Formats: structure tokens, sequence, C-alpha cells
């Protein structure tokens, strides 16, 4: 609930927004490199097919007309067709095979780039969230340092009040009626108050560190919760690298 | 550990993913016309393959009590990733129709062709966004190319259907098989 207040801060939300624009630029660059290659993949094949069709039609017309007008031309021309299609079937078999290569190398490279940016964004989010939290922890700690200094200030001035207070009412005590005991009572009062103030001073110092130790306790396990949050995010991003390796296979855009 | 897999009922099973991947492949979603999340192939390396009970046509209905009736395809794959080392699932146990497409200026049909990791057949992999197949909008990922211009491709190679589709010139008459 602390992390959520941290995760809706002005600086954090902007980094999220700048990360999402990065993500769009990558999709747009990936798509341009997609279309650049399909055009050339098709451009190449539609050349090779247009030419093969041209050669077959030329040979097909050659026997068709001569048959109307045979002998060896029938035998020779059909050898040229078997020669020519058998070669075409193996020009494309080679091309179609290398067009799978070009695509699959790209899609996996593209898929890798996208994985790495998603990982880099995750290291950038943990580092920001944490640095913000440490900065909050620093202005939390030394604000408390502040109270501790004023807490001592009030005590010293409070202790001065009692001591001066316990010296007027001792003068006004009528029951004394003697200087020798009065000299002693003042010595007795001064020593008792001096002891009391030093003990309350010692108890404040002890109390003050105790409460700062509690600040350390709260701060530590906020940072521990953020570190577990980043660990869980890394662990699941590994399971998409894992599922991606199984899904990987060759592919041919058509 | 309570029950084995039996058809007809909304079964509830649990798989131990452990250190290996779950290894499922999905089709469908709210974004698609299928309107169901359906297992399409079980990757042999995965955990459900170890488990042995999920076959290749099983309809997933919820993961960790997350109802997938509105989940898009992308939403459903993350639902598979967010599983802990243990997995909680609820499962249940072709549609053939024709699609004709005209090839665009430069690219072509604008779809990708692959084969199942283990099993024959040849299926649609990825649909290029501005593609000729995209603007028709009836094909989705996982659709089987049964025939192309009449010729049956059911037990054809990936090189076969790639070669036929790439070299085809005009309108391409496809038969498509989809899960249910
Ligand atoms: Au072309
Ligand atoms: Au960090
Ligand atoms: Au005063
Ligand atoms: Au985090
Ligand atoms: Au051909």
């Amino acid at each position: 609930v602390r992390i959520e207040d941290l995760k809706q801060m002005a600086a954090y939300l902007a980094h999220l927004a700048a990360q999402q624009a990065e993500l769009n630029s990558l999709k747009a660059a990936h798509a341009a490199e997609h279309s650049t290659m399909q055009k050339l993949h098709c451009t190449q094949v539609d050349k090779i097919v247009a030419q093969y069709d041209k050669e077959k039609s030329t040979h097909e017309k050659i026997l068709e007309k001569a048959m109307k007008k045979c002998l060896e031309i029938k035998k020779e021309t059909e050898i040229k067709i078997q020669t020519l299609t058998t070669d075409h079937k193996s020009k494309v078999k080679e091309i179609v095979a290398q067009h799978t290569k070009e695509w699959s190398e790209m899609i996996n490279t593209h898929s890798a780039e996208e994985q790495e940016i998603r990982d880099l964004h995750l290291s950038q989010q943990c580092e920001l969230l944490r640095k913000l939290l440490i900065n909050a922890h620093e202005q939390q700690t030394q604000q408390l340092k502040l109270s501790h200094d004023r807490e001592s200030k009030e005590m010293r001035a409070h202790q001065a009040k009692i001591s001066m207070e316990n010296s007027k009412a001792i003068s006004q005590d009528k029951s004394i009626k003697n200087k020798a005991e009065r000299e002693r009572r003042v010595r007795e009062l001064n020593s008792s108050n001096t002891k009391k103030f030093l003990e309350e001073r010692k108890r404040l110092a002890m109390k003050q560190s105790k409460e700062m130790d509690q600040l350390k306790k709260v701060q530590l396990e906020h940072l521990e919760f953020l570190e577990k949050q980043n660990e869980q995010a890394k662990e699941m991003q590994q399971m998409v690298k894992l599922e991606a390796e199984m899904d990987r296979r060759p592919a041919t855009v058509v | 550990a309570t029950c084995p897999i039996v058809p007809g009922q909304e079964m509830i099973i649990e798989i131990s993913k452990g250190r290996s991947g779950l290894g499922l492949s999905i089709v469908g979603g709210k974004d698609t016309p299928l309107n169901a999340i359906v297992i399409h192939e079980v990757y042999e390396e995965g955990a459900a393959a170890r488990d042995g009970r999920l076959w290749a046509g099983d309809q997933i209905l919820e993961v960790n009590g997350v109802d997938l009736r509105n989940s898009s395809h992308e939403e459903a794959i993350t639902a598979l990733r967010q599983t802990p080392q243990k997995v909680r699932l609820v499962v249940y146990r072709l549609e053939i129709f024709p699609v004709d497409l005209q090839k665009k200026a430069g690219r072509g049909l604008g779809l990708s062709i692959v084969g199942k990791r283990n099993g024959s057949g040849v299926f649609i992999s990825d649909i290029v966004k501005g593609g000729a197949a995209d603007l028709d909008g009836r094909l989705i990922q996982g659709d089987q190319i049964l025939s192309v211009n009449g010729e049956d491709m059911r037990n054809a190679s990936q090189e076969t259907v790639a070669t036929i589709l790439k070299c085809a010139q005009g309108l391409v008459q496809l038969e498509i098989g989809r899960l249910r």
C-alpha cells in the first residue's frame, strides 16, 4: 500500500509513459522491416514465375502450331519442357527454402529485441521505485532527527522550570526557621533534582534510539517488499523466455 | 490429486509445472470469432506433456479461478504465464469453411505458414497487420489450411504449402479447418 503510493508518483508515471512510447516505436520499426522484406520476397518469386511461364508458353505454341502442320519436334520439344519444369521445381525449392531462412532469422531477432526491451524496462522500474523510496526514507529519518533535537530542547527548558520552581517554594517554607537545616535542604534538593534530570535524560536517549530502531525496522521491510516484487517479475519474465523457446519453429510468409 | 480426465463434464484438474514450462498452445479468445480458448498442440517438452492428461483439443475455461469468457487471446496467454509452480485448471472435452483471398500489391497473401511441432498438418502462424488476409478478417492463428484451390494439403509438408501459396497468382481459394 506504500508501494502503490510510490507507484503513482509524478516521476514514475512519466517513465511508464516514456516506456510505452519506446514500445510503439519498436512495433513501428519491426513492421517496416516486415513490409520491406515481403515485397522483395514476392518480387523475386513473381519474376521467376513470370519468366518460366513465358518459356513454357513459347515451347507450347511451338509444338501446337507444328502439329497442325510432329516427327522429332514432338519428341524434342517435350524433352525441353521436362528439362525446364524439372529445373523450375528446383529453383523455387531453393528459393522457398531460403525465404524461410530470411523470415525466421528476422522474426526471432525481432522477438529477441522485444524480450530485451521488456527486461530493460523492468530493471528501469525497480531502480526508479527503489531510489524514490530511499529518498523518502532519507527525508523520513532526518525529520525524526529533527524531533529528537527539539525533544531534548523541551526537556532542558522543562527541567529548568522545575528546578527554578522548586527553589522559590523552598524559600517560602516557614517551617524551616533555621539556616543550618536550610543550607542542607538546598544541597539536598539540588542533588536530588540533578540525579533525576540525568536519569530522565538517560531514559530519553534510550527511548529515542528505540524509536529510531523502529524506523529502521519499517524501512527495511519496505525495501524487502520491493525486492521481492522485482524478484517475482523477473521470475515470470523468465517463464515467457521459456515458453518462447518451445514455440520457436520455421515459418514462411506467403 | 483427485480425478482422471473424462469427457462431457467441466473437469477440474491441477498440473505441477515445476521447473519446466507448461508448454500449451492456444487458439481463440474474445477478440477472435471463435469465442473459446482451445488447446491446439501440447508441446512435448512441457509439464502438461509430462502430466499426460491434456489432449490437443481440450477447451480451457479458467486458470487460477480466472474466468476466460471475456479474455482475449493475448489475455489468455498471460493467464497461462501467471501460474505458480503448481497450476490450477478447469477443462472440457473441425469446423470447415471456405475463404477466398486476392493477393495485395507487393506482399502477397499476408499470412505465415508453419507445421505442428509433432504431428502432420500445416497451419496459419501470424497474420500481417495490413495484410490481404487481415482485411478479410475471417482467418485467425491456428487455422489449418486443408486445401488450396482444390488440392488437399492435410498431409502435406510445410515446404509444399509454402511453395503452392507463394507461386499462386490470382485469387486463392482456401479451405480452412478450425477447432470447436
Ligand atoms: Au511481386
Ligand atoms: Au532495483
Ligand atoms: Au516562563
Ligand atoms: Au518492482
Ligand atoms: Au509451384
